[PDB]
């Protein structure tokens, strides 16, 4: 059942870290993919696979799990998105096992039907990431490490209180979902309840003023990105929104939704110019991956369950293509020595096919139509326009800074005179990119299909900002 | 179902050329594309002759994937698919010992499917998705020799000008989704017959639909993108100036014809901008001393046309000028790429001349095409162009300074297409052209190119004589009708613009056979030639200063780390003066103590 996926990869991971070898974490990776779409698919809803267990009796902590329409997309999305690291990644300095790890906790994140077991997940995914930094790669590794570690600290451990005063409050027996929805909070202390859930939920989404750790985060991991990759799959914050804070506290986002919307506005716009005055892979990827949050948020803060479904899966789908662009920046980085945009331009001649990859993953990116970007960024802009439509028109100001700065660095990389020449690609990477592109062309052809457990979670907790 | 494969087959040809591609011999990858977009004109003319097209399939929730297949629909779709055969065999005769012969065809089975899915769509969404589809190709066809820089930074500019107007036109579906909720043409219609509600709403939609459309067909202000593509190959350069890229804003107006007739105002606008359109595609057109620029200017000129023949509601006018444009362009462009294959890519004006006897049939090609631009009497753009003067005055809004307008724009393009002919093929020689000028399967396929521009025609006629294409497109879309119409004086009218054609044919042969070029004609020749200084202003005040500002904004990123770092150095300084309470004298902890002790049993009450 759920709990099997959800513990394959952290075993898998933990068989990499101290046994041997590493080649066996790229099969444990794929094994996880496909007990998770196994899961996702004959979906009955989001019972599906119900597990409860006692955890802290006295307390009223139990193990809650199950896939919701939102759970199995993830969970497949997640175990994809890890195995394409776990193949491809040419890192292999035995840290795949932490990635694996990373991968584990985040279906478990995923599949938390309790508020404090997906609280204990939220804060128990920091470990991995943190070392993938510091001790496989970078120079300014503690401080970045210290950076982004301290605002998601800082940030969270207030939404500890904010958990038990949304428990104790409301007179909830337990941390369950259900029964948390089932005892609502009242006005002036859902309004407090909330603002602790908004403080961690914008500072790891991440909004304008709270993204200060994201270039840091995204330079100083391990160049191939595998680090970088998973710490993008750790955004988790419109999940969270949409599915714990605004449902738990609607009162306190009632007020705060002009203010959300705003900032989800100015961060897609904000992230999307940046990237642009972006001089290296690593920064122009952490400002896009910024914006496409951006756009995820003000899609869930529209209210409008167009814009909330589009904010969900253009999540899960950015995700997806922003690891794909991490891993292949650092196998272009295994194979050449630099990361930096304008240097070694020759590409395209030299590269057959990864000029193609690179260009599919970019047009994804940048949202264009037959992509998996564009659905969720057109809901989106209707949930947002809905809203609010000036919000909605200036977060949309993105297109452009995006296409923009995209096409640059497809440019300035592969497109002009012929430099020394590059290796061509590596076995793993030919899955790698098969796959990538399947993915992407499959959820961009057919969101129908996808997101149809999303529809009504999404239309129920837009209807539940009404009366 | 069976529709589907139209767009399919340049889809899996398109997809064996990109991914293997390189393991066919030469021709083949071209003959598959050509044969693809054959196999796929018949198959959709049979459909039409079978009496339409249907097809919905499950798509976003409210957002199906809906395909019609009409009358209007139709129009569009064989117009595309022949003139992408021709220009398909004449790159099959054009591309020969260029590497990429895979990637070049692809890319042309990518543009004809992208096209395809643009104009049989009943859902806006599905004109989009078609939308940047073409832009995409319009991008990578132009992009296909990356080797130089110069021929990349144009695709650039003109994918992310698209993407401005792309922008624009999710904007205006988001307002015909918050208003109506349905997103498909045809329900949106019928929802929009009647009660019109919220008209600031409505009007702001249908103009930004406009405005993307001003993106796609490279009007004003957006215009710049167009002259570039001469980066592209020129088989690339007929099929984006000609056949698409640019019929679809006016195609977007026709479908959404119902909606523009019932905003005036928006309709009167766009009327304005397609003449200002022309008015500079002919003036920035003769100036130009590349012969790929002075025809993608006339290409601008004659876009404009066909704006205003739609915006005046003269929908089935502005479709017919689509037509006759869509052959003697593509004839123009293949006939300039067969001249710059002979000449082995001189790809200039003033490095040419006296072309006339050397080459044959090429002179032909290329006389047929100027006098189609310039408007010869009995020919596809005189007719086309003097229906638009016609339905100037004869739909609403007036038309009164829009008719001499327009003819003094005719004038131009008599000059400046006059202009092209003589300084390319005509009054002195220079350089050099041994072997091979005229090919076979270049100018054959632009032999039927030039027979279909001279004989286009008379199939939209002044009422004596039959208008077979009005009532063609009138009844599947373009439905809302109001227009007057005289006889007599309005075939007086067609002698007036005849006349003057022909007047502004020869003033363009006496005026460029002289290259006296008086004073302020040769400032005035170099401001064409600059294209009246308009990139530097754009790069002035908007485009450069956007890049300073997107440094700037990084710099007040990196600043608002830097004072996350403050805080935290602030709270250490907090924290070494708290250690610093602690001196290490005895007498000095005892005393905090005593005062914490203190403190404590004050604050117990």
């Amino acid at each position: 059942m759920v709990v099997l996926a959800v513990l394959l990869p952290v075993v898998f991971g933990a068989l990499l870290l101290l046994g041997l070898p590493r080649a066996l974490g790229v099969l444990g990776a794929g094994l996880s993919f496909l007990l998770n779409l196994y899961l996702f698919l004959t979906h009955p809803g989001g019972v599906a696979h119900a597990f409860q267990a006692p955890l802290l009796p006295g307390a009223g902590v139990y193990w809650a799990f199950g896939l919701d329409g939102l759970s199995a997309l993830f969970f497949l999305t997640i175990a994809l998105t890890v195995f394409l690291g776990a193949l491809v990644a040419r890192v292999e300095g035995r840290f795949l096992g932490l990635a694996l790890l990373m991968e584990g906790l985040l279906l478990g994140l995923f599949a938390a039907r309790d508020l404090l077991v997906f609280y204990v997940f939220f804060e128990a995914a920091l470990i991995p990431a943190l070392l993938m930094l510091y001790l496989y790669g970078g120079e300014g590794r503690t401080r970045a490490l210290y950076t982004f570690v301290l605002f998601t600290l800082v940030g969270s451990l207030p939404m500890l209180a904010a958990v038990l005063g949304a428990r104790l409050l409301s007179g909830s027996p337990t941390f369950l979902l259900e029964d948390l929805l089932a005892h609502p909070l009242q006005e002036e202390a859902a309004f407090w309840v909330f603002l602790g859930f908004a403080l961690a939920f914008a500072i790891k989404t991440p909004l304008f003023p709270l993204h200060a750790w994201l270039p840091p985060f995204h330079q100083e991991n391990h160049p191939s990105g595998l680090a970088d990759a998973l710490g993008t799959l750790y955004k988790v914050g419109v999940f969270a929104f949409f599915r714990f804070a605004i449902p738990l506290a609607p009162e306190g986002f009632a007020q705060a939704q002009g203010l959300l919307l705003f900032l989800a506005a100015l961060s897609a716009l904000y992230g999307a110019w940046v990237a642009f005055a972006a001089k290296d892979f690593k920064t122009l990827l952490a400002y896009a991956g910024l914006s496409h949050m951006g756009v995820a948020a003000l899609g869930v803060f529209s209210g409008t369950p167009e814009g909330a479904m589009g904010g969900l899966y253009l999540l899960a789908a950015s995700g997806v293509y922003t690891g794909g662009l991490f891993l292949l920046a650092g196998r272009l980085y295994e194979r050449t020595g630099t990361l930096e945009i304008g240097r070694y331009r020759g590409l395209a001649q030299s590269a057959p096919g990864l000029a193609a990859l690179a260009l599919i993953l970019f047009l994804a990116m940048v949202g264009l139509p037959g992509l998996s970007g564009f659905p969720g960024e057109f809901l989106t802009l209707l949930g947002a326009y809905k809203a609010s439509p000036w919000l909605a028109a200036l977060a949309f100001l993105s297109v452009i800074a995006s296409a923009a700065y995209a096409l640059t660095a497809f440019q300035k990389t592969f497109w002009e005179e012929g430099g020394s020449g590059v290796k061509d690609l590596a076995g793993a990477e030919w899955g790698f990119a098969l796959l990538s592109v399947l993915a992407l062309l499959l959820m961009g052809v057919f969101p129908g299909y996808f997101a149809r457990g999303l529809h009504p979670l999404a239309e129920a907790f837009a209807k539940l900002l009404g009366g | 179902m069976a529709l589907l494969g139209t767009i399919l087959l340049p889809l899996l040809g398109f997809a064996l050329l990109g991914l293997f591609g390189k393991r066919m011999r030469e021709p083949l990858p071209g003959v598959l594309a050509s044969g693809l977009v054959l196999a796929s004109f018949l198959l959709g003319a049979g459909l039409l002759l079978s009496g339409g097209a249907r097809f919905q399939a499950e798509w976003l929730p409210g957002i199906p994937f809906s395909l019609l297949l009409d009358n209007l629909s139709g129009f569009m779709l064989l117009i595309v698919t022949g003139v992408g055969f021709l220009i398909h065999v004449y790159a099959i005769g054009y591309m020969g010992g260029d590497p990429g012969y895979s990637r070049f065809f692809a890319y042309f089975n990518l543009f004809i499917a992208m096209m395809l899915t643009l104009v049989l769509a009943d859902s806006y969404p599905v004109m989009f998705i078609g939308w940047e589809g073409v832009g995409l190709a319009s991008f990578l066809l132009i992009g296909f020799w990356y080797k130089n820089p110069q021929y990349a930074d144009s695709a650039r500019k003109a994918f992310i000008v698209n993407r401005i107007g792309d922008l624009g036109f999710m904007l205006g579906m988001a307002i015909l989704w918050a208003l109506y909720g349905t997103l498909s043409i045809s329900e949106l219609k019928e929802a929009m017959e009647g009660p019109l509600k919220n008209p600031d709403l409505l009007a702001l939609a249908g103009l930004l639909l406009f405005l993307g459309a001003v993106g796609k067909s490279a009007q004003i202000p957006l215009m710049v993108w167009l002259p570039d593509a001469m980066a592209g190959p020129t088989p690339v350069s007929a099929l984006i100036h000609a056949a698409t890229m640019v019929t679809a804003g006016v195609y977007l107006i026709a479908r959404s014809s119902f909606l523009y007739s019932v905003l005036p105002d928006v309709s009167y606008a766009i009327a304005v901008v397609g003449l200002l359109t022309a008015a500079y595609g002919a003036l920035s057109a003769f100036g130009q001393t590349d012969i790929k620029k002075i025809v993608a200017y006339s290409t601008i000129s004659q876009l404009g046309y066909m704006f205003l023949a739609a915006g005046v509601g003269a929908y089935w006018v502005a479709l017919f000028h689509v037509f006759t444009h869509a052959f003697f362009k593509a004839l123009l462009f293949l006939a300039s790429g067969s001249v710059i294959h002979a000449l082995g890519g001189e790809q200039d004006v003033r490095k040419m001349g006296g072309l006339w006897k050397h080459l044959p049939q090429t002179r032909w090609h290329a006389l047929i095409g100027a006098l189609a631009l310039g408007g010869l009497p009995l020919l596809s753009g005189f007719w086309s162009k003097d229906a638009i003067l016609a339905a100037t005055l004869t739909y609403p809004f007036g038309g009164v300074g829009f008719y001499v307008g327009a003819l003094l724009v005719a004038v131009l393009t008599a000059m400046y297409a006059m202009r092209w002919f003589v300084l390319v093929f005509l009054g002195e020689e220079r350089g050099h052209h041994h072997p091979h000028e005229a090919p076979p399967v270049m100018l054959w396929p632009n032999h039927l190119l030039a027979l279909g521009s001279v004989l286009a025609g008379y199939l939209a006629l002044p009422h004596p004589l039959p208008n077979v294409l009005e009532p063609f497109l009138k009844p599947a879309l373009a439905e809302v009708e109001a227009h007057h119409l005289s006889l007599g004086a309005e075939w007086g009218l067609i002698a007036l613009s005849a006349a003057v054609a022909l007047l502004g044919l020869w003033a363009g042969f006496v005026f460029f056979q002289r290259k006296v070029f008086p004073a302020w004609y040769l400032a005035f020749e170099a401001a064409s030639r600059e294209a009246f200084y308009v990139d530097r202003a754009y790069n002035a005040l908007i485009v450069n200063p956007l890049k300073a500002l997107a440094e700037a904004l990084f710099y007040g990123d990196r600043g608002l780390l830097s004072g996350y770092f403050g805080l935290g150095g602030a709270a250490r300084s907090l924290g070494q003066g708290l250690a610093r309470l602690q001196t290490g004298y005895l007498r000095v902890y005892a005393l905090l103590f005593v005062l914490g002790a203190l403190l404590l049993l004050g604050v117990m009450r």
